[PDB]
C-alpha cells in the first residue's frame, strides 16, 4: 500500500513526463527532416564476469551484522573473515596472473 | 526588352537572365523549386509571403545577393498585391491549402485569390502570368477542392485571357504530400482503409517535371495564352500504387484522422481526390511539348521513400 503507491507514483509521474515531452512536441509542424545514415573486444567481457564473481561473494558478507550478536563469536570472527580472504586471494589471483587485463 | 532586362552572362549563380519573376505563395511545396530554378540562373526574384519570416529562411541560398526579397501582403487586401507586381516581367500565382480554414475558405483560395492577383497583373500592365490549375478541374465534379478549383480556372483564363493556366496531376518529390501521404498517414497507427481502390486510375508527375516545365513556358513567346496540363508517362491504378510503395517502403500492408486545428491529415473532402480518377485529356499539349520528359515514378520514387524505408523490387505494373 503505502510503499506500492508511492512506488505507483513515482512511475506513474515519470511515464507522463516521458509522454509529454515526446508527443506534444509532435504537435508542432517543424516541416519534415531528412534521412541520416562490432568487434567484440575482450577486454570489456572479463570485468562483467568478474564484477559478477565479486559481487556474488558480497551477499556471503551482508549478513555479518545480524551475525555479531552471536553468542558463539570466536567462531563467527573466524568464519567472517574467512570470505573476506578467501575475497582477498580472488582478487590477488587476477593480479598477479595478470588477469585485471582493462586496468593495464 | 527593358534595357535592365537584357540576357548576360552564362545563366550561372550570378549571370542575369532578365527574368524578373514575382511569385506568390512560393513558400510551398512546388513553388521552393520554382524559386530555385529561377535563382539558379541569377533571375531576379520578389517572393511575398504570409507567414513569419523564419519560414522564408531556406529559400535564401537559392538566389545570389539581391535576388530574392522577402515582402509582405495578404489575399483579402490589393494595395500589397500592386506593390510586389508593379515591375514584374512576369507573375506566377501557387496559392492553395489542402484544407479550410476559417479564415479562408477554398473559394478564396482558389477563386477570388487567383482573380485579385489576375486583375492587378492587367491594371499594373505585366506583360506574362503562370496559373497552377488542377487536371481534374470541373465545376460538376465532386471534389470541392476541385469544384473550387473549376471555378478559378475561368475567372484566371477571363480576367488575364493570356495567362497560361496549367492543370497538372498529382505531383510526387522529396517534399510532397502525396507519396508521404500514403506512406506514413495512411499506414502508421492505422491499418489501411482503403475503400476498395479497385477502379480508379493516378497518373501522378515528377516535382521536378513540372518545375522545368513552368520556365520554359515562362521563355517560350507562343505559350502565351494556352493551357496545359502534365501527366506522368504511365498511368497507374490506386490499389496498384499503394501495394507497390509499401515494397519500396517495406511497410506492412492489409489492403482494406479528423478535421482538427493545425494542420489536418486524411481531410473529409481530401479523400475524394484520391479516388477520383485522373481526367484523360489527349487534346491538350503537356509536358512533352515544352521539351520537357516526363521521369517515370519507378526512378525517382525511390528517393523520396528513401527515408521512410527503415534503415530488387519489379516495378509497378501499368494499366492502359
Ligand atoms: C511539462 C510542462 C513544462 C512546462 C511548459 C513548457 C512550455 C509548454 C507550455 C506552453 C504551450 C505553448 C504552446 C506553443 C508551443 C509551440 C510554439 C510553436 O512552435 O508554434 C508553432 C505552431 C504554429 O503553427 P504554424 O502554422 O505556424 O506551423 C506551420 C508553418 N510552416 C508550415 C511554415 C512550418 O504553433 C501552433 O500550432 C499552436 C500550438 C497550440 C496553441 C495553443 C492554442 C490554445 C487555444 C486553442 C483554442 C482557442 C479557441 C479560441
Ligand atoms: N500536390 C498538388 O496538390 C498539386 C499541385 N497543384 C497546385 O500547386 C499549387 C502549389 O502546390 P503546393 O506548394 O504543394 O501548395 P501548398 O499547400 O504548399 O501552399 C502554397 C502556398 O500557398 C500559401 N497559402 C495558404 N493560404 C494562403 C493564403 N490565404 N494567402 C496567401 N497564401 C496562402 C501557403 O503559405 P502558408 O503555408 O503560410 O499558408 C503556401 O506558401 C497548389 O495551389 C495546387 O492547387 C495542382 C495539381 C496537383
Amino acid at each position: 500500500m503505502n510503499l506500492m503507491l508511492a512506488l505507483l507514483t513515482n512511475f506513474t509521474l515519470a511515464t507522463l513526463l516521458v509522454i509529454i515531452a515526446f508527443w506534444l512536441p509532435q504537435l508542432n509542424v517543424y516541416s519534415e527532416k531528412t534521412s541520416p545514415y562490432l568487434p567484440f573486444s575482450m577486454k570489456f567481457f572479463l570485468v562483467a564476469i568478474t564484477f559478477l564473481l565479486f559481487d556474488l561473494e558480497i551477499a556471503l558478507l551482508l549478513p555479518l551484522p545480524w551475525a555479531s550478536q552471536t553468542a558463539n563469536l570466536n567462531t563467527m570472527l573466524t568464519m567472517a573473515l574467512f570470505l573476506i580472504i578467501l575475497l582477498a586471494v580472488s582478487l590477488a589471483y587476477e593480479w598477479t596472473q595478470k588477469g585485471l587485463e582493462w586496468t593495464e | 526588352l527593358h534595357h535592365a532586362v537584357i540576357p548576360h552572362g552564362k545563366g550561372g549563380r550570378s549571370s542575369v537572365s532578365g527574368i524578373v519573376a514575382t511569385v506568390f505563395g512560393a513558400t510551398g511545396f512546388l513553388g521552393r523549386y520554382v524559386v530555385n530554378h529561377l535563382g539558379r540562373m541569377g533571375s531576379q526574384v520578389i517572393v511575398p509571403h504570409r507567414c513569419e519570416p523564419y519560414d522564408t529562411m531556406h529559400l535564401r541560398p537559392m538566389g545570389d545577393l539581391g535576388q530574392i526579397i522577402f515582402m509582405d501582403w495578404n489575399g483579402r487586401d490589393k494595395d500589397s498585391i500592386r506593390r510586389a507586381v508593379e515591375h514584374s516581367s512576369v507573375v506566377i500565382n501557387l496559392v492553395g491549402r489542402e484544407w479550410e480554414t476559417q479564415n479562408f475558405d477554398f473559394e478564396d483560395v482558389f477563386v477570388k485569390i487567383p482573380q485579385a492577383i489576375a486583375q492587378v497583373s492587367k491594371e499594373a500592365g505585366v506583360e506574362k502570368f503562370i496559373h497552377i490549375s488542377h487536371l481534374n478541374a470541373d465545376i460538376k465534379s465532386s471534389s470541392k477542392y476541385l469544384r473550387s478549383k473549376a471555378v478559378g480556372e475561368k475567372e484566371v483564363r477571363e480576367t488575364f485571357p493570356e495567362a497560361t493556366i496549367i492543370k497538372p496531376a498529382e505531383i510526387f518529390g522529396r517534399e510532397d504530400r502525396f507519396l508521404n501521404y500514403f506512406a506514413n498517414i495512411r499506414w502508421f497507427g492505422g491499418v489501411p482503409l482503403i475503400s476498395l481502390g479497385k477502379k480508379t486510375v493516378k497518373q501522378p508527375v515528377y516535382i521536378v517535371d513540372v518545375t522545368k516545365g513552368i520556365i520554359n513556358a515562362i521563355k517560350d513567346p507562343d505559350a502565351r495564352g494556352k493551357t496545359f496540363a502534365f501527366v506522368g508517362p504511365s498511368r497507374y491504378l490506386l490499389f496498384d500504387l499503394v501495394q507497390y510503395v509499401f515494397a519500396v517502403a517495406h511497410r506492412p500492408f492489409l489492403p482494406y484522422f479528423e478535421i482538427s486545428p493545425f494542420e489536418p491529415w486524411t481531410t473529409r473532402d481530401k479523400v475524394e481526390r484520391i479516388h477520383t480518377t485522373d481526367k484523360i485529356l489527349p487534346h491538350l499539349p503537356g509536358l512533352e511539348d515544352l521539351g520537357v520528359e516526363a521521369t517515370p515514378l519507378e526512378l525517382k520514387a525511390i528517393e523520396v521513400l528513401r527515408r521512410h524505408r527503415t534503415y530488387d523490387v519489379q516495378p509497378a505494373k501499368t494499366i492502359p
